[PDB]
Parts: structure tokens; sequence; C-alpha cells
RNA sequence: GGAUAGUGGCCUACCAUGGUUUCAACGGGUAACGGGGAAUAAGGGUUCGAUUCCGGAGAGGGAGCCUGAGAAACGGCUACC
RNA sequence: GCGGUAAUUCCAGCUCCAAUAGCGUAUAUUAAAGUUGUUGCAGUUAAAAAGCUCGUAGUUGAACUUUGGGCCCGGUUGGCCGGUCGGAUUUCCAACGGGGCCUUUCCUUCUGGCUAACCUUGAGCUUGGCGAACCAGGACUUUUACUUUGAAAAAAUUAGAGUGUUCAAAGCAGGCGUAUUGCUCGAAUAUAUUAGCAUGGAAUAAUAGAAUAGGACGUUUGGUUCUAUUUUGUUGGUUUCUAGGACCAUCGUAAUGAUUAAUAGGGACGGUCGGGGGCAUCAGUAUUCAAUUGUCAGAGGUGAAAUUCUUGGAUUUAUUGAAGACUAACUACUGCGAAAGCAUUUGCCAAGGACGUUUUCAUUAAUCAAGAACGAAAGUUAGGGGAUCGAAGAUGAUCAGAUACCGUCGUAGUCUUAACCAUAAACUAUGCCGACUAGGGAUCGGGUGGUGUUUUUUUAAUGACCCACUCGGCACCUUACGAGAAAUCAAAGUCUUUGGGUUCUGGGGGGAGUAUGGUCGCAAGGCUGAAACUUAAAGGAAUU
RNA sequence: GACCCUUAAC
């Protein structure tokens, strides 16, 4: 059955990206899928993605630049100290000074620089690059 | 999902499931079952002293052809009866009979040097005196 | 999906996104809650509601013209079934099965029908006494099934 | 097609696909109002009725379960919506 | 209740089959004293740890005890092997 | 691998190389080993997907509830560059990391000896009041996991700061003077395994609350035990409007109160569809007959023969015939079933997938140790049937045979059981569930749209065809983006850019699927399952 | 139709 919607979400937009095409639909949106896309955004790995209100549980359309190389899903979501975080950026991303290790921290979805400076960790959602 | 458990609470599983497959592993399953305490002639230890029986001529294995000088001994520890090699030109003739010899493994870790069959062991001293040494006139057996 | 079997079949029923609807109904919800309600007691389940309403009268569905779905309206007003009624069906489909074995011990197909069957039951009795619809204690027993299945 | 507007498609190609694989799932099927030569008594029928509707009035059978849509009885007129 | 410095089936006078167990009880093995640590390392690991420190146990094997604040002491005693 | 009479491999001499007061060997162990794989293995064919389904533990499990907008602020400010040393000043720009206040937002509110942010106010600032930068007096901070923060790894050790042991290993020492007095710095500092505290952390993830209200609000109106201090003659008990944790006792207030209906799952209904299953019936060849008639005498069989049958008539010809088995041709890159498997007609009996559904329930789910049903053929008890073919069992060729392959026979062997057995190259040698990723036609079901073509009583219910869709299924065209060792692959892709969930299995070849054992079985055997020992390969896919 | 075998000897 379905597990994780975020894997699905991001799985979605990886076979999209490889295949060239600037958008890609995902079923069924959670809130963690936007989150997860909204540090995407942020750092403009994607660019604009649109909410599709089905009463149901929610449609994204997300436009696709061609920045993204990888993203994809840590599973489980691993708990994550502090000293952790350098073992998961140097283990998953391509280098140092870009990429980010996205993780689920109480003040909330962030990338490893902002828990960083925030000093803050948690659990490991995924990575972007 | 790649076979093995994934699951953030599936420790135990993949705990029990690599202490299974650990004794697909020669050397673990050797350890852990102590064949060499249980079954090596040497009880474990890196050499064993004993008492030539007699003289030998193990034949070559092929291709090759030869006949490697080797002695029967019976370790004094156990009463095991070994083949140990005589390793160096002439040397059986330091290594006659009846004597009390050091042997060491042939650094295949329990199988076959070469083409010589069967042979586990080695002599590397005689009546105290190092066989290398004899081999070098180095030093000579006691005559008396 | 198919618990039960191989088949993956997806169809069912699309739900219309409007909530309030559909505006061309001219009648009111007391009047469908009354008509829900003369109809479970001619012995009706919900489904069986569901279906006249929605097939001789314009009612879309009980939950977007009254307020709740069929079952809460039976329930609130004391027309719930004493067993829900989807493992109803498969208490009654169990028992004609085990009707028919008894006269054919040869027929492996339907004693391996039956399994299935029971599996349901069990694994649907199971959830009932998990939300407390069906009270603990309460066990699928193929024997009196017959007697008790109303 | 690598890029196509996910978030506006033509209505051919909406109509053309499975309900369900529309942007958002809509029923095709719709509610007819059907009336009995003669005495109006107009009823409201399900176009995939699945059970035989007689009008109110009397025994005046007006639908007959089928596989999909359910097939009007000989003599009525229906309206959609 | 007795005993103990004291708690306690620690032991003595009753019901209930109570307690443990695939989340591995209970048995078996350990070339097993435990740990601080050691060797080896990209990161994770694997192996070892009789032994300079800490804790435990023992004085050939068992058992029992005197004195003493403290020992079931062994360069204290008593007995058997 | 070298040595089998010009051996760069042995025995030596010369020469040379590596490390060097050290250098070989043996045995373990670590790395190498992504050959134990959580990171991070492999399972179509190299070893490995259980025959198949159910199913408990375990693991895992859809979405949803304050996702936004304003105001101001003691706070390293990088620079608008020498006002806080070859040297840098918050105001015309930093992400400001954070804090408080409004925006329906609420971080529990009340005892008083303290009277705090508030138009209760003596000079460009308090001589009456509303509360956390202040305070003891409430059973109540849903339950947790996961924070950051650290009250803590005994020392030694490890990392590491300083230091003129000559350097260094080390050690924790030391350093400097009024030549002659004395003074002074050290002996820091650091979660390589996991469970208590944390006015600041609810993002992530669950069996928490109010559904036949037993719910909330309390200073609505009552009333129902109370070890009751403060005040009233023996110590103490017996008594009121009191302040306090009481029943939903009620002419109160409250938008009073169970999120969606997952291209999750279950169930219902409708028209179907299928060689799915079971029980009865009903039809189509041989074998043996019967009474015909035919006869030379052949028939049968083979590579060629022979065994064999033929007056007593073989073989062959042609209607009432005793049986048993099988279901041809139609029959397919077709259908159904969990597989094994399932093909004459009709009746009966329950079942099922797919489709359609503006029906219903609502997370009931996925995969699954243990456990359970089914499980070809052969085989095994037992009664019935035994036509056919035919493990076993005698002629002929081979001759050195032929106790094989070929002929003719022929026992056991495919129906009903308490029935057993439980294995197959049980194969797609591809575990299941879920998502996504290219093309193109066809087909089986089912729906939808075309007054499409053709059809009783000819163009008055329909059916059968044709196009276009669509859902589900069996499949189908390439060394193809991608994957692969390749063969090849519509998954065997989305895999060093390595993590969707989950079960099972493998770790060089052999010994060996061989038990000292256990367990199931009537037995045959099934399941579970080593070691000694021995090997340098065995093996896979290509190429020539 | 029948058709078995093949160095220890660099």
């Amino acid at each position: 059955t379905r597990s994780s919607v975020l894997a699905d979400a991001l799985n979605a937009i990886n076979n999209a990206e490889k295949t060239g095409k600037r958008q890609v639909l995902i079923r069924p949106s959670s809130k963690v899928i936007i989150k997860f896309l909204q540090v995407m955004q942020k750092h403009g790995y994607i660019g604009e993605f649109e909410y599709i209100d089905d009463h149901r549980s929610g449609k994204i359309v997300v436009q696709l630049n061609g920045r993204l190389n990888k993203c994809g899903v840590i599973s489980p979501r691993f708990n994550v100290k502090i000293g952790d975080i350098e073992k998961w950026t140097a283990n998953l991303l391509p280098a140092r000074q870009f990429g980010y290790v996205i993780l689920t921290t109480s003040a909330g979805i962030m990338d490893h620089e902002e828990a960083r400076r925030k000093h803050v960790s948690g659990k490991i959602l995924g990575f972007v690059y | 999902g790649k076979g093995k458990p994934r699951g953030l609470n599936s420790a135990r599983k993949l705990r029990v499931h690599r202490r299974n497959n650990r004794w697909a592993e020669n050397n673990y399953k050797k350890r852990l079952l102590g064949t060499a305490f249980k079954s090596s002639p040497f009880g474990g230890s890196s050499h064993a002293k004993g008492i030539v029986l007699e003289k030998l001529g193990i034949e070559s294995k092929q291709p090759n052809s030869a006949i490697r000088k080797c002695v029967r001994v019976q370790l004094i520890k156990n009463g095991k009866k070994v083949t140990a090699f005589v390793p160096n030109d002439g040397c059986l003739n330091f290594v006659d009979e009846n004597d009390e010899v050091l042997l060491a493994g042939f650094g295949r870790k329990g199988k076959a040097k070469g083409d010589i069959p069967g042979v586990r062991f080695k002599v590397v001293k005689v009546s105290g005196v190092s066989l290398l040494a004899l081999w070098k006139e180095k030093k000579e057996k006691p005559r008396s | 999906g198919r618990m039960h079997s191989a088949g993956k079949g997806i169809s069912s029923s699309a739900i219309p996104y409007s909530r309030n609807a559909p505006a061309w109904f001219k009648l009111s919800s007391e009047s469908v809650i009354e008509q829900i309600v003369k109809y479970a007691r001619k012995g009706l389940t919900p489904s069986q509601i569901g279906v006249l309403l929605r097939d001789a009268h314009g009612v879309t569905q009980a939950r977007v013209i009254t307020g709740n779905k069929i079952m809460r309206i039976l329930k609130s007003n004391g027309l719930a079934p004493e067993i829900p009624e989807d493992l109803y069906y498969l208490i009654k489909k169990a028992v004609s099965v085990r009707k028919h074995l008894e006269r054919n011990r040869k027929d492996k197909d339907a004693k391996f029908r039956l399994i299935l069957i029971e599996s349901r039951i069990h694994r649907l009795a199971r959830y009932y006494r998990t939300v407390a619809v069906l009270p603990p204690n309460w066990k699928y027993e193929s024997a009196t099934a017959s007697a008790l299945v109303n | 097609v690598l890029v196509q507007d996910l978030l506006h498609p033509t209505a051919a190609s909406e109509a053309r696909k499975h309900k369900l694989k529309t942007l958002v799932q809509g029923p095709r099927s719709y509610f007819l109002d059907v009336k009995c030569p003669g005495c109006l008594n107009i009823t409201t029928v399900f176009s995939h009725a699945q059970t035989a509707v007689t009008c109110e009035s009397c025994s005046t059978i007006l639908c007959t379960p089928t596989g999909g849509k359910a097939k009007l009885s000989e003599g009525t007129s229906f309206r959609r919506k």
C-alpha cells in the first residue's frame, strides 16, 4: 500500500526531472510535502507549485526548472542529534558548499544549514541538490 | 524496499538476521565452534613439540614429481600423530629418528602448502637447535 | 487491492466535488429523514436505503441533503442493526457456503472460499470490537451463525 | 509534451479520460426527470438506476436496470437534470 | 511468627495453580571474572580486555566456626576428601 | 608455478634490492571485506524467491485541526570603510538569530500582611485603584517518542593546551634574580553506549477527549457526611447564615458537540462474463462379441524381421450389442482459477473477478515467524470397476553383450473413501503490496458516445458488426533513455546521485541435502539438518 | 539398420 506520500511525491519529481518535463502531478499532497517543496522553492530547486483542492486529499502540480539533480527521502525518519548532522551531510550531499539535508525539527521543516544557525535538530526527512 | 526491513523499530530483526547469516562465514563458524581447540592437532597453539617416529617419503602431487622428506611426529601434549615437513636440502639427515622436534604450520591455515599431499606442519627445531642452524652449519646437534 | 484476490480493479463512485448540492432538489431535509426511516422500518439496510433514495428520488446522497449519513440517522433514532450490515452479509455468505459444503464435501473450492470469507469476518469483527461497535467477546461461531443471522 | 498545462486541461481531454483520472473526479452520471404519457407524475430517475423505478402514482415502471445506464421504458419521455 | 543488624519465602504454619516465556523464558556452551580500556579506523564497524585502576571471588576441594567493629579469615581454628 | 642436461625460481659465487639493530617464520586477530552489507551485498541464468493461499506475533501503514498579516525592541555588524590598536564609528540598504503586542488566538485565576506595566498625576513626570522584568494559598503543567540545553565518561588511557626530559618516547613540570636579597605561571580543556531535570522546543508519529451526552462553562436557585482552626465553665462531645476538593439537583449560557469519503480497503446493488468448483444427467472411438459373407490363404508388425493369429475362416465388409476410459476437429501468443489445475449437453447448488454506481461503512490496511487449507504425477492402505495404454515380468537385432532403445503380450497402475502422502524444471527458474517513468497496435470482459452498418411480421423490444474512448486482464516489436557480467529486461528501470513498506533465501567447490538427533508419515518418504576430511578453483554470460 | 575406445612416458 501507500506508506510515504513524501516518497511518492519525491519519486514523481525525480522521474519528471530525469525525463526533462517541466511539471509533475503529485497525489495526494500532504502538508509535509508542501513544507518540503517550500524549502525546495526557497532555494530555487523547483519553481512554482500549485495546490489543487479536490475535497479528498489535495493535488500538487510543481513547475520544474532544470536545477534539481536529485531530491530524496530518508526512510525511516532517523533521529538526528546536532553532532550527527555532519555524518548525514557528508554521506548524501554531493559536496560541502551546496546541497541541503532537510530535517524536521520542533522548530519546523528546514534544511541543515538553517538548523545549524538556529541550533536545532530532530528527524531527517530527506535531501535536495 | 530492498528486502531487509527498514522500519525504525526493526533493529531486532536486523540483529537476529545478521546473527543467523554470520554462520555462513567460514571463519566465524570455525571460531565460534572452537574447531581448532577441539579438532586441530596443535589445540589452537602456534607451535608444538613431539617425537619423531618414522622417516617419510611423501610423493609430490601432480604435475610435479618429487619425494618430499617428512617425519611422522607424535605430539607430546596430545599424543596425536601428525606429519611434519623437514624443509631444507639434506635436513632429513638432521631429523633422522626419535628426536624431539618443534613444529609449526605451513602458513596455509590448515591446508597443503604446495604439491605435498596431507602435510600440514613443518620442522623448525631439532633437539633444541634450530634446523636453519644445522643447515647453515652454524650449530651442530649434541653428539653426547 | 482486493485483500483476498489478485484483482486490481479500480471501480467506485465518483463523489461530486460540491458539498451543498444539488440546487434542483425541491424537497426538504426532514422529508428525506422520514423517508429513510420508513424504508428502514421495512427492513432495508442503509445501502439499500441509499440506492432507493438515489434511484426513485432526487437524493444525491443523504449526507449532502441532510446533515448526516444514513447509518448515522438510523442509529440516532433507534433503527441501527444489532450487527453492522457489511459484517451481516459476510456472515450470511459464510452460512450459505457452509450449508453448501455440508451437501458437497468434495467441493474443495468452496472449502477454500469459506476460509477467505471467515478470515474477512474475523478481521472485520476485530475492527468492530476495537471501535466498540460490537461488544467485546463477540465471536463469529459457525455452528450458531445461521440461527443468529437475525 | 515535456511542457504541459496540467492545471487547465482541455474539456475534450478531460471528458475523454476516466472519471477518477480527471483533475478533480466527478460523476459522469446524471439525474433525469421522467414522465409517463398522460399523467405527468414527474419522477426523478438516476441514469445508472439499477432498480426498476415506477412512478409514485401507480405501477408504471419507468426504467430497466442495465450494467451501465438504466434503459427507459418504451412509452415515456425524459428531461436532463 | 521465627531468624537477622535490618528489608525480604530468608525460613516455618495456607489458598489459588500463582510466577517466567518466540519482546527467546528455561535448558546447553563459553579455549566467560565484569568494567575503565586495547588493537585496528574515511564514516559505520570487527576483534580483544588473565594483567599497573575500580568492583567481585578464592587461598588444594568442600563444609563449619572462634575472636573481633568488621572474616564464614585460611602466612586463624575444626572436620572430611 | 619452477626443476625432466645453456634453470633469471633449486645448490652456490659475484652482483643487486628492501627494512635495518633489527629482519624472517608460525598461529590468531584487525583492515583489506560493499566476502555479513544499518550506512552498504546478492537471490531470472553465477549460491539463493517457500508450490500456492490464509493467518497470529513482528515490521509498516492515506489525508485533515493556527499552512498567513501588522507594530516595536536593552542584544559580535560583516560595513554607507582607518571616532573603541601599516587597521574599521547601531541610524540611506545585513538572512537580523531572538523577544514582546495586536490580528476571534487563551502562557490555568483567584487568597493578602507587599499595591508592579493602567488619563486615581505638586515644575521642560505621581501624597487613593486591575497583577508575572514581583510572591508561599488548586486535587489539575492528556500519555509518550524525538529536542536544544547540560547538575555527570573516578583517575589512568584517548584527543588535546603549556613546558629549554639536549631532541624524542616521556614527565608535569617549571620561569624569572639589585651577582646579595626573593617573587611568580602551571598541573587547562574535550557527550567516540545507553533509561532521571530542562519558566523557552509540539515539526515529525499513535489504542486521548463531547454521540443512545455521562460533555463544557458557575460567583443561577437550592439541598445533601465532613477528625473545624478561629469566639462561648468541666478536658470533650453535642449545634447555625460559614471560606473548602459534593448530584448535571436547572425558569441559565454556549455557531452547543465525531474532519475527508484516499484513482486505500470492506460491503451492497445491476447487467454481465468465464473450459473456476461440486452433484446428477446427456452425447460422440476403440476392445471384446453376436449373427452375416467373402477366401485366394493370409493378417499383424518393422529399418528388415521375428514372437503372434489363421480348416476349427484369421485379417477385411456391413443397423437392434454387456463394457470402461477419453472429450478430438472448433482450440488461439484465447478464457477462468490461489496455485495444482480446468474443454460434450442439460438441470441443480453455492462461489468469483472485472465493470458500472451522485449506494454504504469508515482506516477496517500491506506483508507476514508460529500456526492452517489446497497441492500434478507417481506411490500407499480399502471395498466397485479394469475398455485402453502399460513401471515389473518372456521373443528378435547387439553380438562382447543388450535382462536397453524396436515387436508382441502383459501384472501393478488415472473412480469412491477414516482416506493418506505433500513432492515436481510445483518455472515466469522473476515474493507480495504501492507509486512513477517511453513508444504502437491487437485481444478478452464490462461500461460510455456515435438517429454510425445490418437484421422478426422486411425498415415498431433488441441482437450482431464499425469507429472513438475508458477501466480491469492475458499477452505482444528491437543489444532502447535507464538497468545488466552479458544473455536480455514494458521491469530485471526510477540502485556509489546508494532509504516507499514488508516476508523468505544465499555467502568458493566438494563431502552433502550425507543425521549421533528430532518430528510428521501405514510405508515410500517429507521437513529440519552437521562435522571430519579434501580442494584452487567450481560456476555464469559472451567471443573465436 | 549398426558405429565401443583412445599418453604415465617431459
